[PDB]
RNA sequence: UAAUAGCGCCGCAAUUCAUGCUGCUUGCAGCCUCUGAAUUUUGUUAAAUGAGGGUUAGUUUGACUGCAGUCUUGCUUUCUGACCCUGGUAGCUGCUCACCCUGAUGCUGCUGUCAAUAGACAGGAUAGGUGCGCUCCCAGCAAUAAGGGCGCGGAUGUACUGCUG
């Protein structure tokens, strides 16, 4: 048996406006899970794999938002603002991106899909939706492990460079 | 006991598209009698809080409609037609509306009511026991008994004591000693649930809608489109819903509610004839096969009779009861009037064939007027009472008629038939005085040379719901189903269960409560899938496809219709019961005449 | 769907220039003139259930493409309306 | 060449009784010659089921009167037979495809002859796999389930079968 250690896991602080999508990827490497490994132990079954994917389409409801709070030990009212507010209708095909500010918070912002948003205001410039090199679409926002293009291997901190 | 027996109607063209031009007409205060009550009619909800039309407000609806430029050119009989349909239309479709909303009603209370042993233990700060022990006193006050633990759980709240009025009712009105898994629990209580949640859903229909012919919303939707630009995915889908939508190619039958508003007669030729009230210029010519020609001979034969005899006989006692004039879809090209085919449908009381049931007949019309006339006892009405007078005085003068001796059974010998998902039918002839079953019929015995037709049925429909499949990916226009197969096997069956009763000289037959198997098992798959698919609700959906639309497929409506109607016409009686749960095809069929034979009393 | 000489002379006349092969104006005004074609069969062949698949494909390809570019600029949008004969 | 397996049907063989067959005890004994239920077995010039697409106001299933005599209509459907075809040019129109990998309730599968090009000609419902069929399996194709890879141009404020036909 333990000697008096109290049950744990390496939760994780979430940043100051990133997606429910990047934040599940986050937790589920700073513990090593799959998509269906995380909805497992939070007892909402497949559910988790559709918010990788902002597959919204039936959303989030307080119930299954309160299963993953008792898992990442963040509040349901603070996972709500991992999505988009009431009526802000978003867009789950292109991911988007700033990459400008990438390196003051290496995060993927919900903001960015709003279909309302098309210029970053802290940088004043516009949002990108493919690697200003090589094309390539974005990996959904849960993949974002090495914070680089997956095809050119293009730092996103370094595409601020290449935008607007 | 009605049937309805069919004759194509062949006219020259002039008749054939005079008649077409009236009907194409006709169909039109079809739709807008619908929307002067769809969203027009201010009392709407009223009516669907009642579950009941107002008998006279289609009428009232359609009598400005007369004079309208649009209306105007049809006959007083066409209008009666029209209002007849509406009225029919709505009359149906408010009492759909009533007895989903009572469903969701007499479940809502049962979520409620539906406790596990814990709850009641946590609910009455009381022992297990101590609800047993009350359960047990409220069965000794009992002795309608679930209805009334029901009612006394809805009165009596009893300082929250009904807890074991809901634990004798979760029980089926029985006392229980074990205790129960709270798994099997989460899995019933999910069902109830599953069940209000379609009930809410299903509780919101499509307003009735109207067959319109015009295309005039299709073509102005068409060319809207494709010249502008849609503001909204709103209205895109809109359009999308209204471009995708089949338009109707025939318009509504007329109806003739008044047997004597068709007219008969014999062509120089020898073929019958027919006319109708209002159209009385366009002779139209009967063709049917011998195996029917004997009632449309029959329908010239009462009217001579009464002609014959001054108006003293009733068409009270006519074996036409109505006709529907309907357009059947042909095939091909041509203007709709020679390419569509004309045909009657006459409704027909058949126990009117005979002297010793037309005598049933005229009894139960007596004492139907009888009290109709005390219930009433103003100026119309007094007009209304000298119709019925007159009914009342000549429907005792008998058409001459042929005679045969009424069907009589033994009042102890009854056939039970159990119907199933892989035995449809299944029968048990029971002596219950001497609880000995006389015989005993499985499929391949009870259709006989037949029984080569289940399995065609079976082929046929796995067989063309692929074929189907493979078609709707091509967008071909075939599709093809076993459902006139279906149709004859339950006729097949039909009628050598009442040839078994016939046989045995039963009393009467017996039929299962069966009730919506339907949405039971859809609510019963769903909560169970959901335990073994969680979130994935693809795979939920997927998890016993086959057994879901075997159920879907079940046809048993349609063979306890077919033996109500054989029965009735050879005069067996129909009687009903529980249908055991376990047991074979044979013991289900066995136990359920006993059932029906114990329920006498 | 179009010939190849009438592609030709529609991407010539809506494209900025001979290389513009693929701009808003030239894909809206593309799809334009199939709608336009497509109207005509599909008015009188109403039995012709996969050509409606079609038409309702093509028209709501057309109004995302304008959807998108009323955003990017609104002058562009407007002349492209104008020159489409569009309301 | 291949199709071993799985699943659904069809009988064939038992084994167990009855709703059956002999008795009188009108409820028992007795067996499977029939007629039927249940389980299990089978794939035997056994037997039985056996969906390539079409064709007749077809025949029989009917009414009335004492099983004989009169009258008779051509409606809506399910089978069993039989016969025919395996299509022709004249427009309109949808979808699919830069190029690859995975290969789907994907398409294709008969006999004979000529070519051995991908197609003609003559036969034909025996028509890939088994007793008979499948969304299963084998063979070929796979752009027209889907996902992924990814080249050059157009656009690039989220739109992009949007190019390579």
């Amino acid at each position: 048996e333990a000697p008096d250690v109290k049950p744990w896991l390496f939760l994780i602080k979430p940043y100051e406006g990133e997606s429910l999508s990047h934040f599940l990827g986050r937790f589920r490497r700073a513990n090593h899970l799959s998509a269906s490994g995380l909805g497992t132990l939070a007892g909402i079954g497949a559910i988790v794999a559709r918010w990788e994917r902002f597959h919204f389409n039936p959303r989030p409801s307080q119930q299954e938002l309160e299963a993953i709070a008792s898992v990442v030990e963040v509040d349901a009212q603070r996972l709500a603002q991992m999505l988009p507010p009431a009526g802000v209708g978003m867009q789950h095909e292109p991911i988007r991106l700033c990459g400008a500010c990438y390196a003051e918070s290496p995060c993927h912002r919900i903001e960015w899909q709003y279909k309302s948003v098309w210029k970053c205001d802290r940088h004043q410039l516009k949002i990108l939706a493919k690697c200003p090199n090589c094309q390539a679409p974005f990996k959904m926002p849960a993949l974002w492990e090495d914070g680089c293009c997956h095809r050119c291997r293009m730092p996103f901190a370094e595409m601020a460079k290449l935008q607007k | 006991s009605q049937i309805t027996i069919q004759a194509r109607l062949i006219s020259f063209e002039s008749n054939r598209q005079q008649l077409w031009k009236l009907m194409a007409d006709l169909n039109t205060p079809l739709i807008n009698e619908l929307l002067c009550q769809l969203g027009q009619h201010p009392d709407f909800e009223k009516w669907q809080q009642k579950g009941k039309l107002p008998s006279t407000v289609v009428s009232q609806l359609c009598q400005p409609l007369k004079t309208d430029p649009r209306f105007a050119g049809q006959p007083s009989r066409l209008y009666m037609s029209a209002i007849h349909i509406v009225d029919y239309i709505y009359k149906s479709w408010l009492a759909i509306q009533k007895r989903l909303q009572q469903q969701l009603d007499g479940k809502t209370r049962w979520l409620e009511m539906l406790n596990s042993d814990a709850e009641l233990v946590e609910l009455s700060g009381d022992t297990l026991e101590a609800i047993r022990v009350k359960a047990a006193e409220i069965l000794a006050i009992a002795m309608s008994l679930s209805k009334t633990l029901f009612d006394a759980y809805q009165e009596t709240e009893d300082i929250k004591s009904r807890s074991a009025i809901s634990y004798l009712l979760k029980n089926g009105c029985k006392l229980t000693d074990k205790e129960e898994d709270s798994e099997k629990f989460a899995k019933r209580r999910r069902q109830v649930e599953i069940q209000i949640q379609r009930l809410t859903e299903k509780l919101i229909s499509r307003m009735p809608k109207g067959r319109d012919l015009t295309n005039a919303k299709w073509l102005e939707t068409l060319l809207t489109a494709t010249t502008t630009v849609a503001e909204d995915n709103a209205q895109a889908k809109r359009w999308q819903d209204i471009l995708l939508t089949r338009s109707s190619s025939l318009p509504f039958p007329l109806v003739f509610e008044t047997n004597e508003d068709m007219v008969w007669s014999k062509n120089q030729k020898g073929r019958l004839c027919v006319h109708f009230n209002g159209l009385s210029d366009l002779i139209f010519e009967v063709y049917c096969g011998n195996r029917q020609l004997h009632w449309f001979q029959r329908f010239l034969e009462d009217q001579q009779t009464k002609r014959k005899s001054k108006n003293q006989h009733s068409s009270g006692l006519f074996t036409l009861r109505n006709g529907h004039l309907v357009w059947l879809e042909g095939e091909g090209k041509g203007e709709p009037w020679n390419l569509h085919h004309l045909t009657l449908y006459c409704c027909v009381d058949n126990r009117l064939w005979t002297e010793e049931g037309t005598e049933i007949v005229r009894q139960e019309k007596a004492d139907e007027i009888t009290k109709f006339i005390t219930n009433m006892k103003s100026d119309t009405q007094q007009a209304l009472i000298q119709r019925k007078q007159s009914t009342l005085t000549r429907i005792n003068n008998s058409f001459e008629r042929p005679s045969q001796p009424l069907y009589q059974g033994q009042s102890h010998i009854l056939v039970g038939v159990s119907l199933g998902l892989e035995k449809p039918a299944t029968v048990a002839v029971v002596d219950a005085i001497a609880n000995k079953v006389l015989a005993y019929r499985s499929i391949k015995q009870l259709l006989g040379d037949n029984y080569e037709l289940l399995n065609r049925q079976r082929r046929q429909q796995q067989y063309l719901s692929h074929e189907r499949h493979k078609a709707q990916k091509n967008f071909s226009p075939n599709q093809f189903g076993a459902s006139e197969l279906g149709q004859h096997i339950d006729r097949l069956l039909a009628k050598a269960i009442v040839a078994l009763a016939r046989t045995y000289k039963a009393g009467s037959i017996v039929l299962p409560k069966l009730g919506d198997m339907r949405e039971v098992v859809q609510s019963e798959i769903q909560a169970i899938a959901e335990q073994k698919f969680p979130g994935y609700i693809e795979g939920q959906q997927k998890y016993a496809k086959q057994y879901r639309v075997n159920v879907h497929r079940w046809s048993y409506g349609r063979l306890i219709q077919s033996i109500q109607s054989k029965a009735a016409q050879t005069g067996i009686v129909i009687e009903e019961g529980k249908q055991p749960i376990r047991g074979s095809p044979h013991d289900k069929a066995k136990e359920l005449a006993l059932s029906a034979y114990n329920l006498r009393l | 769907s179009l010939s190849t000489e009438a592609t030709a002379k529609i991407v010539s006349e809506f494209g900025r220039d001979a290389n513009d092969t693929g701009s808003t104006e030239v894909q809206v005004a593309l799809l334009t003139a199939q709608i336009n074609h497509l109207q005509g069969h599909f008015a009188e062949h109403k039995k012709d259930h996969h050509s409606r698949r079609g038409l309702l494909r093509m028209v709501s390809q057309r109004r995302k493409l304008l959807d998108y570019l009323k955003r990017k600029d609104v002058a562009r949008y407007t002349q492209l309306i104008e020159r489409l004969g569009l309301r």
